[PDB]
């Protein structure tokens, strides 16, 4: 039961009590993934309009 | 109209409990994967406790205490008794045990004191992966057989029944409900050996070993099972004492000691789901009428004559107490 | 401001559509001249979903009235709320469709569909954020069935990213005009499988049974049938017309209700159905709401399983007691809800009740038992088609037998798809 | 002084943020018009509250916050709310049509069209900062915007502000208040593509807030206003060290240092006490020992789980009110000899304690009663993995039949992202079990 690192001030205080010692993708790649999804949407819409055209 | 599921088909105890629930006309069994249940007769291995108590408008109850394996495992029971101050290593009702994969040098430390001191130095090695057990007086044979196991002092002076000069063990069924009331079933069984005890099959009192490797199976009592009425009568005629005084007081003490020890770790008092569990305590009695705890079973079976009475009691005090419809136990108060 | 464009096509579509606008104009406080005369701002909070705002604080329904005969639409313009509809939004022909799907879809209706699309385009251009379209029609006739599904196909071609929602009246030999109704319905159902996101299956067989068996009407009329459709249409659109958070728009409703694109045909239900001053309790609302006798599709839900369920309670009641009763129906009949879609029953509450009721309940179910409706239609189709009976009415309009064989196969596939998720 | 920028995404993020900044103004004595009479440095300063509020020459204290929603009706509440005068319109960003509870619609379809506008408005707040700490991101798991657009924003923030820390306040989905069946999909999709971009995330399970509101506040059917006022209290306990003088958790880096030793395991469990109904005219004030003991009751946790069946990696106690270090240590010694508090072998068994003497602030007329002392415990337990198991199971049930998947593929998302995200959760769930057993 050791209390260490007691820091006090006007609005409160803080301390640590120990009980026992122990024993990213680039902007280019994000833009590629976003545009890849838009292209798959555009392709799905093209097939629908092709289907409605028939 | 309560709903329940069955996730352990091989449970002979809860197959009868699930059978009684349907007989009341107020319990409806669902598919094993339907989460809209009140009661789960769950599986022994990897019960998904983390998914219980998250169904809105459903009081959910399970037939196993999460964490009770610390009491129902060989190495876990040893570690729990040595390290818990509520039980202490000064425990007087548990045989001197050690865990070997560690406590190898610690086991040989007390082994040399018995060999030198001319005392009885016979031990026994067992584990949870058994039906594989070795009983020897040489520590070198016990350690080679293991190559997790536990080695404890073999009770060389057991209480032997007469006529027969034979060993036995006492199985007590204990039911712990959602409020952590400890209910000891008034009916126990003595799983007796049918062979005379030779300190030079007759040592292992298991019901499967006495029916396969023993030749006197069913000679003295039916199925090598003697119930409490016959055993108490024998204690009065042979030893001039009762089962309650000589043995059953220590049994109730050990059951309370073990269960009250793990209560803070497994209680579902303020938890989002409730638990109960049927336990099987195995006791050994020595020639001094001293009771010793052997092991605790978390998924126990039952005696055929007592399946009816006990399974009905499981519904009464553990299931219908949480889900009422429209005593065979001794309440170990604490 | 997510606006909806309403379209009613054919005799049935326009009669049912007219009662719908008559009902919800009452609930929102709009009088037959378009002047608001309500007493609660909840009536106006989502008023723009269905109504345009004109000069003088006038509220004009965003509704387009379509037919190939003037007859029924003249009765709408002379009906109780006829003056409220935008006069330019009456688009009608003169030939009629003669209960012929081919005339509405291929010959007579093709001549008129472009002037309908011109009115649709005008309503959409004045939409701050058009969310989609709702169409009322029958499947057994010619205009609502044949031209309706032609409209839906063309509306989708011009607005591919908007939700298409329909109230579709299924034909029944109990309430039948002509023997060719199974032909028209089978041809339309395949169109709906492809070109709508949500379809409310309103079965005239169920409406007849409810009027006869429950409401004790020995000789029901189309008016008596449409009274049930009004209450149902008002109920399923409550979440769209009033402040809420469950299925507040058409796309979120489709996301919660449609797990597979083709299985989007719902069983509507309403409670109470009284033959009347007695107050209905919350347990009573929930029991009737899930009972087959309140279902508008004539399918036994116990013959199938619930994929998803939407329940809407209207009135001032205990929301706590509402949750308990909803959780009671599921936890006492959980064998009828699929276990592979967790929490597939969503409950909504609205404070404003329908006219003349202290409280009501509306049921929107995506059940696999709806296959009984399609099987029923498919049997009547095959009974005539195996002998090519009455087919000349259609071959004389340019259709080939192969199109009927294909529509028959498409619907048996739809039935098979419902059967595979029922197991 | 180092500034923090708060980002509120979706309906849940905006309404919770709305409740937080209301509480912040009550705590710091800032009136709805932006004025702060106790601030004697007019038009500037590097005080502790300046980490969340900028200052105009006219004396207005403006929140360093951005509100983003793909639908205007929720943010329009802020535009006309009680604290409308705090924010300027550049901080409020709305769209036309929302994501319709579809992760793919909020991440790909609609998110791509608005990601540059939001980042540009965030850049305006960053330019007013002399030493930006990082960001606090409030969002829901189940909503299409809160899941889909957040994960895109977290990706882009790691690109544009790589050295800065990012903390999440995430709303875990609960069927008692949820509005969509596909929320398990959105939760796992967004946890997958946000995991590598978040340093510390605080999950709030609506189920827990709901029952705390019903049990402790006697609210029969709690509303979002009930839930958010309780959440903002927990959020205030967590962010109080950034807004007030102190030495524990003084910057966003310290949260990761004190609570997250393993980067993937960055989901501390929050436990709050006491929650007292204001309808009780006179309730007995709980003691330090009593509120600290309540920090180990599951019924007071922000996520229902059993920390007894798990191991601790860290533990912080944040007290607000009449609390002195003597009483804290007296309570901890008693709790040690009564509770099951197992730490991992490679971590010290201890507690970092923070005390702020100002007692908690409650919204006047709200449901929470004013108390003399309160505590929020932040503990990194492996037991919180139970919430992942529940989520992952509901995922597996629907995905086995591919239910609702077509809605996501229709937005340009590949079906493989589903199993790629699920495999990540299986990896995460396996990391917890290794650390925990
Ligand atoms: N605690 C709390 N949870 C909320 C609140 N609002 C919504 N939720 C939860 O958030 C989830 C839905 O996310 P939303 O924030 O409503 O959706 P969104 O982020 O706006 O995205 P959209 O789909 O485009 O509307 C559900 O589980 C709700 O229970 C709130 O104010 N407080
Ligand atoms: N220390 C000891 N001294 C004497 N006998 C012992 C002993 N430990 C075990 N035994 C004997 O060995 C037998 C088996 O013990 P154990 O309980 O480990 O087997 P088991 O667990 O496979 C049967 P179950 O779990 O089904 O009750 C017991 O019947 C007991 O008589
Ligand atoms: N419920 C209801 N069904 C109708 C009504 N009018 C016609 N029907 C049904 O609709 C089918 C005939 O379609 P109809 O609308 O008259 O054909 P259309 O005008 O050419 O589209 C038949 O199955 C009728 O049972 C009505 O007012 N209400
Ligand atoms: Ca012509
Ligand atoms: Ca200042
Ligand atoms: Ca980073
Ligand atoms: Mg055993
Ligand atoms: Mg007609
Ligand atoms: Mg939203």
């Amino acid at each position: 039961m050791e209390v260490i690192e007691l820091n006090k001030c006007t609005s409160g205080q803080s301390f640590e009590v120990i009980l026992k010692p122990p024993s990213d993708p680039s902007l280019e790649e994000i833009q590629k993934k976003l545009e890849a999804a838009e292209e798959r949407r555009k392709y799905q819409e093209a097939e629908l309009l092709k289907h409605l055209a028939e | 109209m309560y709903t329940f599921v069955v996730r352990d088909e091989n449970s002979s105890v809860y197959a009868e409990v699930s059978r009684l629930l349907l007989a009341t006309g107020q319990w409806k069994r669902l598919r094993k994967d339907n989460p809209r249940f009140n009661l789960m007769l769950g599986e022994r291995n990897r019960l998904p406790f983390g998914r219980l108590g998250h169904e809105p408008g459903l009081v959910q109850l399970v037939n196993y205490y999460r964490g009770a394996d610390k009491l129902c495992r060989k190495a876990s029971l040893v570690k729990l008794i040595k390290t818990s101050p509520e039980l202490s290593e000064s425990c007087t009702w548990f045989p001197e045990s050690y865990v070997i994969y560690d406590e190898r040098e610690v086991f040989l430390a007390a082994y040399n004191r018995r060999r030198e001191g001319r005392e009885g130095n016979v031990w026994i090695a067992k584990s949870s992966a058994g039906a594989g057990i070795l009983i020897s007086s040489e520590a070198s044979e016990l350690l080679d057989f293991i190559d997790v196991h536990v080695i404890q002092k073999y009770l060389e002076k057991p209480l032997l029944l007469e006529p027969g000069h034979r060993k036995f063990d006492i199985r007590s069924w204990v039911l712990v409900d959602h409020l952590y009331n400890i209910y000891l079933y008034r009916e126990g069984v003595l799983r007796t050996s049918s062979e005379p005890y030779n300190s030079a099959t007759c040592h292992l009192t298991n019901h499967c070993i006495q029916k396969e490797y023993s030749k006197n199976y069913g000679r003295y009592e039916e199925g090598n099972e003697m119930f409490f009425e016959e055993f108490n009568q024998y204690l009065m005629d042979a030893l001039n004492t009762t089962l309650e005084n000589s043995i059953l007081l220590q049994i109730k003490h050990i059951i309370r000691s073990c269960l009250m020890c793990i209560e803070p770790a497994i209680s579902t008092k303020h938890l989002h789901y409730q638990s109960f569990q049927l336990f099987g305590f195995d006791f050994m009695v020595d020639e001094e009428l001293k009771v010793w705890l052997i092991e605790v079973n978390g998924a126990p079976a039952c005696a055929q004559k007592l399946y009816a009475e006990l399974c009905q009691g499981i519904v009464d005090v553990a299931i219908s107490s949480v889900f009422p419809l429209a005593s065979i136990f001794i309440k170990l108060h604490h | 401001m997510r606006e909806i464009v309403h379209i009613q096509a054919g005799q049935c579509g326009n009669q049912i559509g007219a009662k719908f606008w008559e009902v919800i104009s009452d609930e929102h406080g709009i009088d037959p001249t378009g002047s608001y005369h309500g007493d609660s701002d909840l009536q106006l909070e989502r008023i723009n979903v269905y109504y345009n705002e004109a000069t003088g604080n006038k509220y004009v329904p965003r509704a387009i009235l379509v037919d190939l005969e003037p007859g029924t639409m003249d009765s709408v313009r002379s009906g109780p709320f006829g003056q409220i509809f935008r006069p330019d939004n009456f688009v009608f022909g003169q030939s009629g469709a003669g209960n012929n799907w081919a005339k509405g879809h291929y010959t007579e209706g093709a001549e008129l569909v472009d002037s309908v699309l011109d009115v649709v385009r005008k309503e959409s251009e004045s939409c701050d954020c058009l969310q989609g379209f709702q169409l009322t029609h029958s499947l057994g006739g010619g205009t609502g069935s044949g031209m309706g599904t032609l409209l839906i196909s063309k509306i989708r071609e011009e607005y591919p990213d908007r939700i298409m929602n329909t109230f579709s009246v299924m034909p029944s030999p109990k309430v039948s005009d002509t023997v060719v109704e199974p032909y028209n319905a089978t041809l339309s159902v395949h169109q709906l499988v492809e070109n709508t996101d949500e379809t409310y299956c309103i079965d005239n067989e169920a409406l007849y049974d409810i009027c006869f068996r429950t409401l004790k009407l020995t000789t029901p009329t189309y008016g008596d049938l449409n009274h049930l459709v009004s209450a149902t249409m008002s109920g399923v659109t409550t979440c769209l017309r009033f402040p809420g958070q469950l299925n507040a728009d058409l796309r979120k409703l489709a996301v919660n209700m449609v797990p597979f694109p083709r299985l989007h045909f719902f069983m509507p239900g309403f409670a109470p159905l009284t033959s009347q001053y007695r107050a209905l309790t919350v347990p009573e609302l929930t029991q009737q709401m899930f009972d087959s006798k309140n279902m508008m599709a004539a399918c036994d839900p116990r013959h199938g399983r619930y994929l998803t369920v939407a329940a809407i309670f209207r009135g001032r009641m205990s929301m706590k007691e509402v949750d308990e009763q909803m959780l009671n129906v599921q936890n006492k009949n959980s064998s009828y809800f699929v276990e592979w879609i967790p929490n597939n029953v969503k409950t909504a509450v609205c404070d404003i009740p329908p006219r003349g009721l202290k409280m009501s309940a509306t049921f929107i179910g995506n059940s696999t038992a709806i296959q009984e409706l399609f099987k029923r239609i498919s049997e009547q189709f095959t009974a005539m088609f195996r002998r090519k009976a009455f087919l000349h009415w259609y071959t004389g309009e340019g259709m080939d037998e192969m199109e009927f064989t294909e529509a028959e196969s498409n619907m048996n596939d739809l039935v098979s798809e419902y059967q595979q998720y029922q197991d | 002084m180092r500034e923090c920028i708060s980002i509120h995404v979706g309906q849940a993020g905006v309404q919770i943020g709305n409740a937080c900044w209301e509480l912040y103004c009550l705590e710091h004595g800032i009136q709805p018009d932006g004025q702060m009479p106790s601030d004697k440095t007019i038009g500037g300063g590097d005080d502790s509250f300046n980490t969340f509020f900028s200052e105009t020459g006219a004396g207005k204290h403006v929140p360093r916050a951005v509100f983003v929603d793909l639908e205007p009706t929720v943010i329009d509440e802020v535009r006309t709310g009680t604290y409308r005068q705090l924010f300027h319109p550049e901080q409020l960003i709305t769209g036309k049509e929302d994501a319709a509870n579809n992760y793919a619609r909020g991440h790909y379809t609609i998110g791509k069209e608005i990601i540059d506008l939001v980042l540009d408005r965030i850049r305006k707040l960053a330019d007013q900062c002399t030493g930006l700490q990082g960001f606090l991101v409030f969002h829901s798991f189940g909503g299409g915007t809160g899941s889909g657009f957040t994960s895109l924003l977290m990706e882009r923030l790691s690109v544009d502000y790589g050295k800065k820390s990012k903390l999440e306040f995430s709303i875990y989905p609960a069927p008692q208040v949820s509005t969509a069946v596909v929320e398990p999909y959105n939760s796992i999709l967004t946890t997958h593509t946000t995991l590598e971009h978040s340093d510390c995330a605080f999950m709030v399970d609506n189920e827990a807030i709901y029952d705390i509101c019903r049990r402790n506040l006697d609210i029969e059917r709690p509303t979002y206003t009930n839930l958010n006022r309780l959440i903002s209290q927990i959020v205030s306990s967590i962010t109080a060290s950034l807004r007030f003088d102190g030495a524990l958790n003084v910057d966003l880096t310290e949260f990761q240092t004190n609570l997250v030793p393993y980067p993937r395991i960055h989901f501390p469990l929050a436990t709050y006490a006491p929650v007292i109904s204001a309808e009780k005219a006179y309730h007995e004030q709980l003691s330090v020992a009593e509120i600290t003991n309540a920090c180990f009751e599951p019924a007071n946790q922000m996520v229902k789980c059993d920390p007894r069946h798990g191991k601790y990696m860290a533990c912080c106690l944040l007290y607000r009110g009449d609390v002195v270090p003597k009483d804290v240590n007296a309570a901890i010694a008693t709790i040690k000899t009564k509770r099951s508090i197992q730490f991992v072998d490679w971590c010290p068994t201890g507690f970092k304690v923070g005390i702020n003497y100002q007692p908690p602030t409650v919204v006047p007329g709200g449901d929470l009663a004013k108390v003399q002392r309160a505590v929020c415990m932040l503990s990194n337990t492996t037991a919180i993995a139970e919430a992942w198991a529940r989520l992952d199971h509901k995922f597996d049930l629907m995905y086995a039949k591919r239910a609702f998947v077509h809605w996501y593929v229709g937005e340009g998302m590949e079906e493989g992202e589903f199993s790629e995200a699920r495999e990540d959760m299986a990896a995460l769930e396996k990391d917890y079990e290794e650390v925990g057993v």
